[PDB]
RNA sequence: GGCCAGGUAGCUCAGUCGGUAGAGCGUCCGCCUGAAAAGCGGAAGGUCGGCGGUUCGAUCCCGCCCCUGGCCACCA
């Protein structure tokens, strides 16, 4: 009776995708829901409806894959909160969304980075929204992602699309190296220059985001020290997560 | 260099002046810089050094000779007239330099002691060290000189280098360039630490220097964005004079190499208070002193020596002769001091922040002073700097400052550099913070970070300091007020969100077929975007083919790659070459992502002004404008389809596979799909299928052209599927079933057609024929024997039949299996077997 | 902000999906037992299976006991499918079932005028009999239709085995079988199955009596796993791919015939250590070169390490070293 | 190419559980949950309180 | 964008400054086994990253270019 009887083994869904479809589970039971945009970006929501200066350096080509000809102002998008625009354009508020998808820089390869990435977007945007409605939004993120043994902490930073800004490190008990804190995602109040580039009044409307790397939620959850196996799509680093998750 | 880098002693001094006593650990600093928005990169202590590194001089140098090196011995005095020979291979010191020496008992950082060591034939009591070896600095690639007067003979070594501090490397985000600064980073410690604060910067520590008249000529072309531009001469330095060891020591701290007192003064006081200097010497400058633009081809040498090729936006300092500078980037060598400089011209300018970083990026000088001015610097204090700088150098190299000044401030001139006032509710950080502050908080942090504050009932009025640009709207302001108060008082609260709809139907169907093909096998990848090189003359798709039609990249991962997918076959090939190439043969693969198909507007949208909403027009432009990109799924198969085991040797891969898997993802979208031969590279044009919904198309399976797989290295018997995901529609069928009592009639039909007519045509047929008695009808055979003609083929189907609301006699069924065999007559041909 | 779906909540949805897409139909089973089902079993008298709740006024007078097992509803629907012209028919059904112990009886009227006591609460919760998630199936006829590509492939005990183990990769674990006896199952052809080691169903074709008497059709097989008994699981993997080449090598061990295969596999995954990248069956052989009640196993072995390229005597020593684990637990000799 | 490709049909879960399925997703993405009792239950639950 | 080291078989690498270039594992064959693997014996397989040039001939010399790994730099 154990005899192998499998004669079709099962497959399994890449990791990155699980993942995403948990981090989605976790917003839709809180109610909020799953916003989309193209991965061919225009460069008016990518850099300037999020309030990038015109010679801000993450626009160069040393930064940014841009697509041909020279100025067509089109790229390859570079984070996901140009569908925080789009999300504020398409839809009436309240606004209460996520996105999850890929995201492109020509960035050198190392053990927490890759050039084709995906990230988590957030954006909640309705009337008396505060910083506290952030950190509960990011506790519950990270509570359903690593669990409430999960050490988090987040400090003031900048972005060009918030005010206040802060980032989120997590301690990555794996870290090549020695564990230490790593930076989880960027986060903040929408900047209000971004609200009226979408035509929503700074006066009535507050709004917060956030943006976490997909890949590095899944090293900091599975304790893998270096993400290029999880990029390279060798069967061998699939299949041990089985079909689904 | 890179990042703001200072040592603990000097940003304590700062804040001392002010806060007497005050003093951190480095811990505890570290964590305080973090809490108010200043990432620490490197926290980094000095040696240590234990016994005996004292100070020495060099007495004597006796060169050997005959090495594969040139050596040196060397007589050392230590101290209360005791003389030590001490070996060394450097060569950037003579007799009478003062120098630092680890004689024999020494501990060197990081674990090595020092021991008396036989070295070229002679005994060496010990080494002359080098900055690096003490962990003091980088090295300069020879040993450590303290300038003369420094320090006697046989002075405590840790003592006299500092070795005690901690140097603090962070790195400081675009909209604090103030915080590129001594200055800046003592203000935001004094405001986290609630400390009163002296500015370095101030009047009462830099007192005004005398303005009896203009110094050099200036002329300001219009439009260069200069904000201001002062110059101050100091005349008759000594050029032999070198800088005090405690300026060398900071500037090395802080990452710069000092080189002479004229040059060191202007990176001292650029360190200090955040405005860049530049010192020239005024007998090498001809006539007057112009910024202008570049013109089209200028070069100019800068001081390092490289020819810089110029652009037109770039800002020059020109005199008749030459230019002297690429405005607040670099200066140029025809100005430059030199060894015989003694007569000094100091430049205190404020550049236009985006034409510097425009320039600088351009040319790749991200130079000390260019990334300060890209960050703004704080115009105000322009005179102050310029002021510190000829006072300090007039000090160190035995000048006298001359009492003239020429303070170019624009045209009319400005003399009052604050931000506009901003208006906002005395409560609006408490709203944004979510926390209830003790009351006057926020107007005590906004005066901190040097704002004025003026009440008019629960209305602020905030005028920002001129060093803080950044500070335009009241969220700038809330900003300021909840990172000094600290993010760790904001409780958290989820947000009551409204009742969402959930999954859309198409998220909802890209998770079941994700889930059918990994249950059915195939194993997911994130294909990249980017073709392969030539993939399509590899496939030998004709010149027109759409797929050719591709979306291109200007800067890409690899050259030879720079077009974007138009299907995702070509990615997932390679994933399975991959595969195979490392020993996993059997293979089945999928992928689920868009793909990248331009059109004809694909092309390009103007900048449309952000202080608005785009219209509804301008909002489909843009959508118009971008490539079609459809969610496509893909799959390729290779090798065993099933593995061997007890039960026999396994099955190979073929092209049914890959129509089941079609099967499978139509099954997964709850539609009927038809198979139609079809021939479309790259599969072979006799194992391909076309796969229509309905009438319309949606992709292609089956098995790859021979010629595919071997210009593109593929396994033999390689099979594909490809599917557009956005054609096929979203169906949400609502059966509604009837389940007969009555038994079914079962019968067998053997019909014989031309070879060419597809199974299912003429099962479509019998269909057709049958009517409605039909409940069920399978091909169970196909046969080819000698019975059989040429190019014809016998197939049998079972039928099965059922009545709601009768049982059938053997004729009944027998009627309705002959209109299906002459229903099969006319549509294919069929001949009943016979 | 709700928290969703629990994980049992989930792993159930999981089974169905797959169980579905293997081709199971699903039914909602009646709770009423078919009336002696148990004698036609033929089940011993102390079997626990026979310890039902009974209900005073049932649908049907003889059929009062609540089920404590899914597989007689689902035999009664397979029968009635069978009967109706379906003879190929797998099906399953995810249920509770009711078992009462000692402490299963009434509780006195609480005053409904207060909330009742944490330990009115429990004892309430007590004297309920367990009513624990079962999951099961049964099939019979063919299992693989017949077609172009030839006639078919009848149900097998196999094809209970194998349903376990979709059960077990929906719920991500793993299990093992082992040889049992335990009705209605054929005692040559019945496994029971087991997360760690504990307990929590069985599987394979039912006995021919059984059968016979419950005018089931011949080969009729079947499987019942308790759900609540298979613990939840949250695996975190955290692969590292060897880029260096692996080497094939195959072992062929010569067993007493009852040794199972599974158990030879796991002592060769124990003596080879960690070179072993995997290891796969696909050959049971006793024809006459092997002696009598033995049997002949060959393994397809992959070796691989993770910092370097081996030698062919680099497997080789592993495998050895296999063949002597093999030996030492289920008495492999090396065949020769 | 039309040949019968699929060698083991597929099956289907019961429509009442896949519409309960469908029910419990509408409201878990209104933040509500999924509660869960027994079949054989007691008159203080069923009844009385 | 800077610096260093590299690109050679299906994978991991050694090596060669003009006429032969190889190892470990992977592939195929014979003996062997019911069929295997090992063992023994014997094969296949490289445009030595690409395109020009020099030369009677280039992995090797000259030019232009591309990619890979590491360490930096930059940054949403
Ligand atoms: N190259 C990369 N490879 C893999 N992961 C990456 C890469 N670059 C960034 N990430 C991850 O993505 C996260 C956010 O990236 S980020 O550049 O720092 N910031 C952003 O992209 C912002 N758009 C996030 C943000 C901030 C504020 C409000 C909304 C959204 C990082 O914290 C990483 O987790
Ligand atoms: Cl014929
Ligand atoms: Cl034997
Ligand atoms: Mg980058
Ligand atoms: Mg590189
Ligand atoms: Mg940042
Ligand atoms: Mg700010
Ligand atoms: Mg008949
Ligand atoms: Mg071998
Ligand atoms: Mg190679």
């Amino acid at each position: 009776v154990t005899l192998p009887s499998t004669r079709v083994p099962a497959g399994a869904r890449h990791p990155i995708i699980m993942l995403a479809e948990h981090v989605a589970d976790t917003f839709i039971a809180m109610g909020w829901e799953l916003a989309e945009g193209p991965e061919v970006e225009t460069e008016q929501f990518n850099f300037d409806a999020l309030n990038f200066p015109a010679d801000h350096p993450a626009r160069g080509e040393q930064d940014t894959f841009y697509i041909a000809p020279e100025d067509s102002r089109q790229l390859l998008r570079t984070h996901t909160s140009p569908v925080q625009i789009r999300t504020l354009l398409a839809r009436e508020l309240p606004v209460y969304i996520i996105s999850i998808g890929r995201t492109f820089r020509t960035d050198e390869l190392d053990a927490t980075h890759t050039p084709i990435f995906h990230q988590v977007e957030g954006l909640a945007v309705d009337r008396g929204l505060s910083m506290a409605h952030l950190r509960g939004t990011l506790d519950a993120f990270a509570r359903a992602e690593f669990g409430p043994s999960a050490r988090t902490r987040i400090r003031p930073h900048f972005f060009p699309f918030t005010e206040p800004s802060a980032e989120v490190d997590v301690w990555f008990a794996n870290k090549i190296g020695g564990a230490a804190w790593v930076e989880w995602g960027g986060c903040g109040m929408v900047h209000p220059n971004v609200l009226r580039a979408t035509g929503i009044d700074p006066d009535l409307y507050s709004g917060f985001a956030f943006g976490m790397g997909l890949e590095r939620t899944l090293q900091f959850r599975n304790g893998i020290p270096d993400m290029r196996d999880m990029v390279e799509g060798d069967v061998r680093f699939s299949l041990p997560f089985g079909v689904g998750a | 260099s890179n990042a703001m880098r200072l040592p603990y002693s000097w940003l304590r001094e700062v804040v001392a002046v002010g806060a007497s006593g005050w003093d951190v650990t480095p811990g505890e600093l570290e964590q305080t810089l973090l809490r108010i928005g200043h990432e620490v990169e490197e926290v980094i202590p000095l040696g240590p050094v234990d016994g005996p590194v004292t100070v020495g001089r060099v007495a004597d140098i006796e060169e050997l000779t005959g090495y594969k090196k040139p050596i040196r011995a060397c007589a050392v005095d230590i101290g209360d007239r005791q003389y030590r020979e001490i070996i060394c291979g450097a060569t950037n010191f003579a007799v009478g330099d003062l120098v630092v020496v680890a004689l024999p008992g020494a501990t060197l950082p990081g674990g090595f002691t020092i021991s008396a060591r036989k070295a070229y034939g002679r005994n060496s009591d010990g080494m002359i060290c080098s900055a690096a070896e003490l962990n003091l600095g980088a090295d300069h690639s020879g040993i450590l000189v303290l300038p003369p007067g420094a320090a006697e003979p046989g002075a405590d070594g840790a003592g006299v280098l500092g070795l005690d501090d901690v140097v603090f490397h962070l790195a400081i985000t675009p909209d604090r360039g103030y915080c590129m600064s001594v200055r800046g980073l003592a203000r935001e410690l004094a405001c986290a630490y609630d400390l009163d604060f002296v500015d370095p910067a101030s009047n009462s520590r830099v007192p005004p220097l005398p303005i009896e008249g203009p110094a050099w000529p200036l002329t300001v072309q219009p439009e260069t964005g200069v904000r201001r531009f002062a110059l101050r001469p100091v005349i008759g330095i000594d050029p032999a004079a070198v800088s005090p060891w405690w300026l060398q020591r900071r500037l090395l701290l802080c990452g710069i190499r000092a080189t002479c007192p004229a040059v060191d003064v202007t990176n001292y006081v650029m360190l200090e208070l955040g405005h860049p200097m530049h010192a020239h010497d005024r007998n090498r400058i001809s006539g007057t002193l112009g910024v202008r633009f570049a013109r089209s081809g200028e070069t100019a040498v800068t001081l390092d020596g490289i020819e810089r090729k110029l652009d037109t936006a770039d800002v020059l300092i020109v005199d008749d002769a030459a230019t002297a500078a690429i405005g607040g980037v670099m200066g140029a060598a025809s100005t430059e001091v030199r060894a015989d400089s003694t007569d000094v011209l100091l430049e205190a300018a404020i550049w236009d922040p985006a034409a510097v970083s425009r320039t600088q990026r351009r040319l790749h000088l991200p130079s000390e002073a260019a990334r300060r001015y890209e960050r703004t610097v704080d115009p105000a204090i322009s005179v102050a700097a310029l002021d510190r700088c000829a006072r300090l150098l007039a000090d160190i190299a035995g000048g006298e400052v001359s009492p003239t000044l020429t303070d170019w401030r624009g045209d009319p001139p400005c003399d009052d550099w604050s931000p506009p006032p901003i208006r906002m509710g005395v409560d609006v950080p408490d709203r944004i913070a979510g926390v209830a502050y003790p009351q006057g908080t926020t107007a005590r942090r906004l005066a901190q970070i040097g704002a004025v504050v003026t009440h008019d009932g629960d209305t602020l009025t905030v005028t920002p300091p001129s060093w803080r640009p950044d500070l335009r709207q009241p969220a700038d302001l809330v900003e300021e007020v909840l990172r000094l108060e600290g993010l760790e008082v904001i409780p958290s609260v989820l947000p009551p969100a409204p009742a969402g709809r959930g999954l859309t139907a198409g998220q909802q169907r890209r998770r079941t077929i994700g889930r059918s093909l990994a249950l059915s096998g195939y194993v997911e990848i994130l294909p990249t975007p980017f073709l392969p090189a030539g993939v399509f003359d590899l496939w030998g798709l004709e010149a027109d083919d759409s797929r050719r039609m591709t979306t291109r990249v200007l800067n890409p991962l690899e050259a030879d790659r720079p077009q974007l997918a138009t299907t995702l076959l070509p990615a997932l090939l390679e994933a399975l070459v991959r595969n195979v190439s490392r020993g996993l043969v059997d293979v089945a693969l999928f992928a689920i992502a868009q793909v990248v198909q331009p059109t004809e507007q694909t092309r390009g949208v103007g900048l449309i002004p952000v202080d608005r909403r785009p219209t509804d027009d301008e909002i489909a432009m843009l959508d118009a404008s971008l490539p079609r990109q459809p969610q496509h799924v893909a799959a390729v198969l290779a090798g065993l389809r099933e593995p061997r085991g007890p039960w026999g040797p396994g099955r190979p891969v073929e092209a049914a596979d890959a129509f089941e898997a079609v099967r499978i993802i139509a099954r997964a979208s709850r539609v009927d799909v038809t198979l139609r031969p079809a021939q479309y590279l790259p599969w072979h044009p006799g194992r391909c299928a076309q796969v229509f919904v309905g009438e319309s198309s949606v992709g292609h399976a089956g098995q790859l052209h021979p010629a595919v797989i071997e210009r593109s290295g593929l396994p033999k018997g390689t099979c594909a599927v490809e599917l557009n995901l956005d054609a096929i529609p979203c169906s949400a069928p609502l059966p509604a079933p009837r389940v007969s009592p009555y038994p079914a009639v079962f019968q067998d039909v053997s019909l014989v057609v031309a070879a060419d007519i597809p199974a299912q045509a003429v099962a479509d047929a019998v269909r057709a024929g049958a009517g409605d008695l039909l409940e069920d009808i399978a091909l169970f055979d196909v046969f080819t024997g000698p019975q059989i003609g040429e190019h014809r083929k016998s197939l049998t189907f079972a039928l099965r039949f059922r009545a709601p609301d009768r049982t059938l006699t053997e004729d009944d069924a027998s009627a309705a299996r002959d209109a299906a065999v002459q229903s099969a007559a006319e549509r294919v041909g069929a001949v009943l077997r016979g």
